[PDB]
């Protein structure tokens, strides 16, 4: 059972020596050879590629901020000299832009392979906690980032999403301005942002350092509602080599479509306004904020007193609980809700692979996320606000009623015994 | 005393902790250099009355526009039902209902409102830029980032927006000039 | 058809006469209005591109105008070191550094200025001072021409600039009919590689990548099903 | 013997369900309550120093970098901007700089308590490994700072500790252009040191780590030759709340004193000529590059051929060892010499309380080092440069005989036993 | 003797009727040559110094300079948000913003302002365009000066300044005698102000931050008496 | 087989980790933009023969002095013997010997050399700018870095310095310019 294997330090003079820092047996009989299930299929990579997307990201960054000037008057220049005369250039800027989309494309699939095989449900709420942590500081750097080149999106997406903080009553203006430096956008605001973007990183490293400690306490999770039956254990195969080379194969793969995406279609998943320097004298039409936000984004500007489930007339009784602040309320909710999921799901059961119901409710709620995405880019005009409606209440449907609803009726399958499902 | 000494060092250590803490959050704080926040003569200089006039002031924009007689009719026909925001916005005045008279502008010195309008082109809702010269589905601005209907004395309508363009304090210069602040 | 570009593809290394070409229009043409900031005048050197002699390059830098000095306020050479020149007001239009990228690109300056043709039978008389263009969209339009509820009813927009050129406005060196269509051709290439001179190198890098990768892919994927073969061979 | 004591997490449901993240176990089991000698004088006290003080650091840069802009034209600006403008500024600024003072005070002083109580001897080789590492690395971040406000000792201080690199054959000038951005000092030179400046103090966090991990696996030294005799440890109370509070009792009187300086002499420890715009045309007189680094200035600036124990026109045997390339070794060597001490000291011994003759070369040793510093700032005429190269020697000879011939006949001192020493 | 100032130790916040003296000498005469551009106008209502009347900062701002602009050039009106102009070159000086602390500082200009006598009897016909220092030590110095080894035997040395006062060159609005003495230290003061502004703030926080950490450290060394009495009672 | 395959993986891995480090420290070296290091016009146009004058190329100073008759009788009363660097590091001419004749400069497209040198103004030690104006033990040029003292062609003197000071390719334009480059 949990076989460490510490190695007892028995090879050699120099593995006795390292008696005086034990480094080398924590790798070894931990993060090396953790003992991991057979029943493993190609959901369980994307961790990998996640960790070194985030150490891709932090280099080319590093790399940047040596060319980058933080001003309003010399960030573009810095960018086009970046992306004309050093030595790789583009390729870095390319490489650091678009991984981003990768980063949050691959945590989209991380997460709802999760929600899937009950990944939240017990014993594995901390890692969950901490997941949430994550997307936060991660959503908050790349805002934060957007907004460094200085281009025309830039400006307008800081304004709206500081304006944002202004909603809320009593406390909105003071917090705006302490974060923009001043009343509104201007250098004070891209210097926070250049130090805050280049700060953050490190905290989610050493979350995921957090994240990694805890799933090596608490078994990874498998496609069946099993355990490793620890008590020898002929099941979980170590980590090293088998699992290892597998999610490398894996991460080749995926980085062989992003280096061709980077040399053929690098400007695709960005927007074009931001090429134009920025005027605060003019806006463009469909500043769209970006792609990783637009769920947020519609759930935010559906509620609005335009439909006849309209809930804002009636949070009206409350003279201070306006529209604005009920969206900020309602997207806050959409995120705290995901993150509260452990302790709504009232089911003594595990993987939706034995649970129906849960699979037709979790696939509308993939298509949902879809439909947010597609929705925040079209104007407010009908019939798109119906659709928007429809999705955030279905989401929120979902994460608070449905979950109960199934722990308590929804026990018609057949649990897998014997994680060796030698088929 | 064992308790006393205990919690009293406690109490002075965090004391000081806050103290040094404080101003990490007070240098974040607008600095004497943004505390300016001063007045801008913008000069009307006949720019073809009926159009549009933009002009930079604290970092947002100030918008200048004539009156267009249909634009005028338009906004002296709307009864203050049916409009979310019936305060006037403009600092210039109390908060008198928000009306044409009151809320197209001083007379440049003369006696006169319906030919000038002088508002903070900045969205209420999250300080977007509408587009003016004549956008929407009122004969006045659209802001694109939400989809807000500005009419033509600048009141909010059909849209998330709350309250109308604010109208900041400003008096004329003897019939060729604006000040603004 | 769609007049497809040499550049448009996983090849086409930016055939360097029709940049040259499009060099001769944008100086003698949209110099006098447009500027390109964001470029300097060494880069008519640098491969990939207009492969220029240096030399020639000195001569234009210093026969454009003065770009005065960042330490000591003196009217210079303009040496090739320092940047194109930049128009900005007074009847003059943006910065084409980037326009290219702005915009799919290239295709929207060719469809762009091929199209200034007379005001349609809608507003014949049109508008003093602005003239008329079919792919621009962001342009004023009559109310005699917007529908019931504001939108346009032409393909196009009504863009303050006039129109560039006419039947035979330059001569090409090498020998080549000068028409309006292979002139707008050129000058969009030579837009392109203002904003994208490191297009090749893109495209060269992206072909080595995608073989190694593939191929340490290839083998991973043996050591893969070579170490999970005796766990994988009775079913 | 080691008593961790891993409390057992019996004392209540929270304690019991955090089963799933250790945290809290490690905390109180290891970096709390970790058994420590009772025999600890006050010169165990500056590891606390030094971690406030990084932390410190750490925060008022992360501060500074919201005005500070990494330009020629540009830095001296937001440099004032802060002094100025900001709501702190003065005292981000000075509490920046100053503590980097006390920064490398504190190590000299960390370093030398650990020469003389035998910390480098075994078993605490790694500790003395990953110091050393330290140092250089905070050395190196300290020079990178003092370049950023672009004044005039900046740019110059700059220009000779870059040239060095290149005075070395083959590869000094290439590495040299590789390291300035260019051929001279310049835009491209600031935006390095920016970043580098803005990332190496989480490598020393880490690195940190690995020395608290260390000497937590290794026992802190104690004043004498002894260890805690494990096998229950009458000796040997714990950390908490002892010499937790102890150390926070001196850490108050030196944030006194640091403030007092701040408030009263803050501008002492600096060179006036960096209140002066840059001028690379005009250089001042003496340079002085700063007082943490006078030691190596002056023995690099000693060897010249100007002595009768010049080895110089030895070391000319070979025509590629020349004057400069023989001052960067002895640099070098300086330190490397200092990391290789735990391997060169041959004596079955410890602390120097029990070997007098140590106890005169140890004080002749402190001596030189001070006056090492006092002589980097004064002229390379006579008689300074025979003192410079007096002083050098006897570090080197120090270093590389007397530890060896100590080793050998050096025990004239009756050992004490029994580290509970009630005396 | 030393002439001490008034902010010349532990207090001493910037005694501002000496300032405003200083402003009166420093627009009048040292601003023909030097500038300070490190140092905004609006400063001359913010506390600690001299606290003027704003509507007299706008004023004087607007009777200065033009200072022309940052995105469209045009010589504006010249704002008190802008800074203080710069006098750069031909006949010109420094910037004074910060000469307080390139230097015990502000004695530096004070015994150099004070200092420019006559030419000393080892070379009485001096030098053409030079004048003659008694503290400045960054000068030239006649080789008749000169000792064996390059070393002048002068006390100072020849500065390119030449003497800015004689002995009323202007007049106090307080009432004041206005020799040269008192308008070089308070032309000193002002200078020193110019550079450390947030004097007295630092000196209130020192003395605020010494008491709560003295507080502090004797609460801890009560309490590690306490702990540590069990074990230090029998010895 | 067991071995090729597992190694030829490494390997391919190794090769990929490299193709990838390379950039990020070829980024780091002189940029187009440095790569330009071209030429300057500075007219000598009569600045008073004999105290100097100095203008920036290269990020580095370009020392253009006239000659003293006293400096210049030192110079050339200074035999090879005693001369540390008698290599004259002037680039426009051969290795030949670190002599006065050699060494001062080109003759203003005339016949005389013994009134102007132009050298860099860069000490080789480390780099710093020697103090001119008649310093040091030798009336020359005196570095305040480390105490090199230069003499009155430039040639290296009491000090670590190893070699003179260098003297680029320039030649003149007819008797009132100079060309750096
Ligand atoms: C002045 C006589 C011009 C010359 C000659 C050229 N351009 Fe221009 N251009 C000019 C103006 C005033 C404008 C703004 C138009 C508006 O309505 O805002 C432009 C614009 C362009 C654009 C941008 C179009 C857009 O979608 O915003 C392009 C791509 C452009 N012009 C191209 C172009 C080229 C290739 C020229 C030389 C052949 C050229 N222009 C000449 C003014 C003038
Ligand atoms: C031109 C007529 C001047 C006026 C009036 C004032 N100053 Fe000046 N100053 C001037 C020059 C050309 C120089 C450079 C001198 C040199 O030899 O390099 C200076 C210098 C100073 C300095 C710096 C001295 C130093 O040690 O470097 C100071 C502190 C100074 N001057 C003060 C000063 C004051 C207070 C003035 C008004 C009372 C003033 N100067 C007037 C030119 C001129
Ligand atoms: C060491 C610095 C650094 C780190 C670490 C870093 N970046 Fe950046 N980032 C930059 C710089 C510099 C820019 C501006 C240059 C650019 O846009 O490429 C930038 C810009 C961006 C942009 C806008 C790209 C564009 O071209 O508009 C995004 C999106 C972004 N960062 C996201 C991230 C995310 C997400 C992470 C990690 C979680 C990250 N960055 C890590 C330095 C960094
Ligand atoms: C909001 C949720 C969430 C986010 C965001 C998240 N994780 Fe996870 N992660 C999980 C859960 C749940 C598991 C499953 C743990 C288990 O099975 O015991 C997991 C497992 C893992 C694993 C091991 C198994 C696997 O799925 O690969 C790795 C490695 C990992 N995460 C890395 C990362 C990294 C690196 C990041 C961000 C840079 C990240 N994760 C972001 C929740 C999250
Ligand atoms: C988050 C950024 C950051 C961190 C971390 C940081 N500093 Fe700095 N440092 C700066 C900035 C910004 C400046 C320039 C402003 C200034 O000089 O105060 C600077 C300047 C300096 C200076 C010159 C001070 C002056 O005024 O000339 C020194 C010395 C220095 N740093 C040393 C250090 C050392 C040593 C450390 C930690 C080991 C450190 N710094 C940590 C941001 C930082
Ligand atoms: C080059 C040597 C060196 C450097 C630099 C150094 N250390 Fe140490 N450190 C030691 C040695 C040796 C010990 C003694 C360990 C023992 O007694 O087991 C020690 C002990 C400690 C201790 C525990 C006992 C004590 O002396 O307080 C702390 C805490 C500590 N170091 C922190 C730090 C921090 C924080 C830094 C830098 C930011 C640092 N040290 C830099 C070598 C070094
Ligand atoms: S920001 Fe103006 S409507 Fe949303
Ligand atoms: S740098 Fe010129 S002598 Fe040391």
């Amino acid at each position: 059972s949990g076989i460490p294997h510490d190695h007892y330090e028995p090879k050699t003079g120099i593995e006795k020596w390292l008696h005086d820092r034990l480094p080398i047996v924590g790798l070894v009989y931990d993060t090396i050879m953790i003992p991991t299930p057979k029943n493993l299929n190609w959901w369980w990579i994307w961790g990998i590629v996640l960790a070194f997307t985030l150490v891709l990201q932090i280099v080319t960054g590093i790399v940047l901020a040596m060319h980058y000037t933080p001003h309003v008057d010399l960030a573009f220049a810095s960018v086009e000299h970046i992306m004309r005369d050093v030595n790789g250039g583009w390729a870095m800027r390319y490489i650091h832009a678009n991984g981003a989309s990768l980063f949050f494309l691959a945590v989209y699939i991380h997460i709802f392979r999760g929600l899937y095989y009950g990944s939240y449900k017990a014993p594995r709420e901390i890692t969950w906690i901490v997941g949430m942590v994550i997307y936060l500081l991660m959503m908050g750097t790349a805002f934060m980032g957007y907004v460094l080149p200085w281009g025309q999106m830039s400006f307008w997406g800081a304004t709206v999403i500081t304006g944002l903080f202004g909603a809320i009553p009593g406390i909105g203006p003071s917090i705006q301005a302490w974060l923009l430096g001043g009343p509104a956008v201007d250098n004070a605001t891209l210097n926070r942002f250049f130090s805050l973007h280049y700060l953050l990183p490190f905290v989610i490293a050493a979350l995921v350092a957090i994240h990694i400690w805890a799933f090596h306490t608490t078994g990874n999770n498998n496609p069946t509602g099993v355990e490793v039956r620890r008590t020898a254990e002929k099941d979980t195969l170590p980590f090293w080599p088998y699992f290892v080379i597998k999610d490398l194969f894996a991460l080749a793969l995926v980085l062989l479509g992003f280096f061709a995406v980077v040399a053929y279609m690098p400007n695709y998943l960005g927007h074009p306004d931001n090429y134009v320097q920025a005027n605060p004298l003019s806006t463009p039409a469909h500043i769209v904020p970006e792609w990783y936000f637009l769920p947020f984004y519609a759930i935010l500007r559906a509620f609005a007193a335009d439909v006849w489930v309209v809930i804002l007339v009636d949070g009206l009784t409350f003279g201070i609980v306006d529209a604005k602040f009920f969206g900020v309320i309602a997207m806050f909710g959409a995120i705290a809700v995901m993150a509260l999921a452990p302790w709504l799901d009232t089911s003594k059961v595990r993987s939706g692979a034995y649970r129906p119901k849960f699979r037709m409710w979790f696939w509308f709620l993939v298509l949902d996320f879809v439909v947010l995405t597609w929705v925040g880019a079209m104007p407010t005009e009908y019939p798109y606000d119906w659709i928007s409606l429809i999705a955030s209440t279905y989401w929120f449907a979902y994460f608070l009623v449905i979950l109960p609803l199934l722990g308590a009726t929804e026990k018609p399958e057949p649990i897998p015994a014997s994680i060796e499902e030698d088929f | 005393r064992r308790d006393f000494l205990y919690h009293a060092t406690a109490a002075t250590g965090v004391v000081v902790t806050g103290a040094a803490v404080w101003p990490l959050i007070n240098q974040m704080n607008a600095s004497a250099d943004v505390k300016a926040m001063a007045s801008i003569f913008v000069d009307v200089s006949a720019v073809e009355v009926g159009t549009q006039l933009t002009v930079k002031w604290r970092g947002k924009p100030v918008f200048i526009r004539r009156r267009d007689e249909k634009d005028i009719e338009l906004a002296r026909s709307v009864p203050l039902g049916a409009l979310r925001d019936t305060s006037a916005e403009n600092a210039n005045k109390p908060g008198a209902e928000a009306t044409d008279e009151n809320r197209t502008l001083p007379a440049f010195d003369g006696t006169n409102t319906g030919e000038w309008l002088v508002m903070l082109g900045v969205c209420t809702h999250l300080g977007c830029v509408p587009m003016g010269d004549k956008s929407g589905d009122f004969g006045g601005w659209f802001c694109p980032c939400h989809g807000s209907h500005y009419d033509s004395a600048g009141r909010i309508r059909k849209g998330p927006a709350p309250r109308n363009l604010d109208i900041p304090v400003a008096a004329f210069v003897d019939e060729t000039t604006i000040k603004l602040g | 058809p769609d007049h497809a570009f040499s550049f448009e593809g996983i090849f086409g290394k930016y055939d360097q006469a029709q940049l040259r070409r499009g060099f001769q229009v944008y100086n003698e043409v949209c110099s006098a209005c447009h500027g390109m900031k964001f470029v300097p005048i060494r880069t008519l050197a640098d491969d990939g591109g207009p492969q220029l002699d240096p030399t020639f390059v000195r001569e234009y830098a210093a026969g454009l105008d003065t770009i005065i000095d960042k330490d000591s306020g003196e009217e210079r050479d303009r040496k090739e070191t320092d940047m194109f020149p930049t128009r900005v007001g007074d009847g003059m239009g943006p910065d084409l550094s980037v326009m290219a990228k702005a915009r799919g690109g290239p295709e929207y300056i060719y469809n762009y200025v091929i199209g200034f043709e007379e005001n349609p039978e809608c507003a014949p008389e049109g508008i003093d001072g602005y003239y008329y263009n079919k792919t621009f969209q962001i342009g004023g339009v009559p109310d005699t021409c917007k529908d019931a509820a504001g939108v346009k009813i032409t393909h196009g927009s009504w863009a303050r600039m006039p129109p560039p050129l006419v039947d035979d406005q330059v001569t090409y060196e090498d020998g080549t009919p000068a028409t309006v269509d292979q002139m707008a051709q050129d000058v969009s290439a030579f837009l392109m590689w203002a904003a994208e001179p490191k297009l090749v190198a893109r495209k060269q890098m992206g072909l080595v990548a995608m073989v190694m990768l593939g191929l340490l892919s290839v083998m991973l994927y043996l050591t893969n099903k070579r170490l999970w073969a005796p766990y994988k061979g009775h079913k």
